[PDB]
């Protein structure tokens, strides 16, 4: 079939500049043409123009001239796309997809399946900087829970990139507990939370310590859960 | 110049609904509809293509419908898997380029009703000896997949300082969410209290914590 594998994620900061790769096979490189699609977080499609598989010929969409250029690599059979200038608002999956014939055999392109996209190349443009978390414990409350049990969790505070890891007790802890997804803020930090539902009679008696891991801020750090 | 699509639609399983996609005469009318469906983490999945026509492996219960002035897409025996986002595309002759309509996000109510659980931390005293304050509600176990938070100071709202997750799927297919107050220890301390007030279908919950 028709195949399309695209580059990595990138992270850059705003005034940066991201070369994202397309490479296709399976397929004649020049019979199909490449277009390019974004799409910001929880926003709709955005058509950015195409490049003429042959020809080598870019052609963009409205607000898209000088700022984005688009670009072959016929000997590889790569579609490429530099954006330059980033802006924050520019964060989105970038898709690459073959687009129908310009003449011949527009009906089988259609019919076989030959309309695929690309898995997507994430950019996030960020003015954020790697830096480790703050770790608050969230002291035992029995106030939102089933009888005979406590809620307790760990504030992962303003951290950068994503992810961390949360485990408790060393792994030794893995029932009732819920980490959730993390909030991003207006400074560009994350912050998340991890809870967990024990018995109130183990207060006291058993230890609670949240293990946080941050690869890329070389950061770990073991925080002891107390009641109050 | 413009495709238009409403913004959201919901059905239950086995029922039927119909997508809308307005436009003008340069765009629909004389040009071939596109229909694509983008599920959640995924890149948009062509559904139908040229006003009517079903590629190889989509389901009939997907059909396409043209008229001179809109599109439609129509979706029978309504199924949980069916929950996506729909699009609408075709070609601007006049300004030579693709136009996709802003898509639908249709929900599939494949389950019954659940109500939030709702935990509210207030600051801890070791964030507040790092001179910062944040007041954390966590919501879970709730279905459907939408939400509404608001945030109390004593008995007025607050809209600064307040940062909400998007709900995202649990591992038991329920909902979770979070919303974070980010206060000054000054704050905190001066008011009589703070509020996490919760809303989902019409019934409100809410969590309050003093200093």
């Amino acid at each position: 079939q028709v195949h399309l594998v695209q580059s990595g994620s990138e992270l850059k900061k705003p005034g940066a500049s991201v070369k994202v790769s397309c490479k296709a096979s399976g397929y004649s490189f020049s019979r199909y043409g490449i277009k390019w699609v974004r799409q910001a977080p929880g926003q709709g499609l955005e058509w950015m123009g195409w490049i003429n598989t042959r020809s080598g010929v870019p052609a963009y969409a409205q607000g898209f001239t000088g700022r984005f250029v688009f670009s072959l690599d016929t000997s590889v059979d790569t579609a490429f796309l530099e954006i330059s200038s980033l802006k924050t608002e520019d964060t989105g999956i970038y898709y690459c997809a073959t687009r129908p014939p310009r003449f011949y055999d527009k009906t089988e392109y259609w019919e076989d399946g030959f309309d695929v996209w690309g898995r997507g190349t994430l950019v996030t443009v960020s003015s954020a900087s790697t830096k480790g978390p703050s770790v608050f414990p969230l002291a035992p409350s029995s106030k939102s829970t089933s009888g005979g049990t406590a809620a307790l969790g760990c504030l992962v505070k303003d951290y950068f990139p994503e992810p961390v890891t949360v485990s408790w007790n060393s792994g030794a802890l893995t029932s009732g507990v819920h980490t959730f997804p993390a909030v991003l803020q207006s400074s560009g930090l994350y912050s998340l939370s991890s809870v967990v539902t024990v018995p109130s009679s183990s207060l006291g008696t058993q230890t609670y310590i949240c293990n946080v891991n941050h690869k890329p801020s070389n950061t770990k750090v073991d925080k002891r859960v107390e009641p109050k | 110049s413009v495709l238009t699509q409403p913004p959201s639609a919901s059905g239950t399983p086995g029922q039927s609904v119909n997508i809308s996609c307005s436009g003008s005469s340069s765009n629909i009318g004389n040009s071939y509809v596109y229909w694509y469906q983008q599920l959640p983490g995924t890149a948009p999945k062509l559904l139908i293509y040229r006003n009517n026509r079903r590629p190889s492996g989509v389901p009939d219960r997907f059909s396409g419908s043209k008229s001179d002035t809109s599109a439609s897409l129509a979706i029978s025996g309504l199924r949980s898997e069916d929950e996506a986002d729909y699009y609408c595309a075709t070609w601007d002759d006049s300004l030579s380029g693709r136009l996709f309509g802003g898509g639908t996000k249709l929900t599939v109510l494949g389950q019954p009703k659940a109500a939030p659980s709702v935990t509210l931390f207030p600051p801890s005293s070791e964030e507040l000896q790092a001179n910062k304050a944040t007041l954390v509600c966590l919501i879970s176990d709730f279905y459907p997949g939408a939400v509404t938070v608001a945030w109390k100071a004593d008995s007025s709202p607050v809209k600064a300082g307040v940062e909400t997750t998007t709900p995202s799927k649990q591992s038991n297919n329920k909902y979770a969410a979070s919303s974070y107050l980010s206060l000054t220890p000054e704050q905190w301390k001066s008011h009589r209290s703070y509020s996490c007030q919760v809303t989902h279908e019409g019934s409100t919950v809410e969590k309050t914590v003093a200093p």
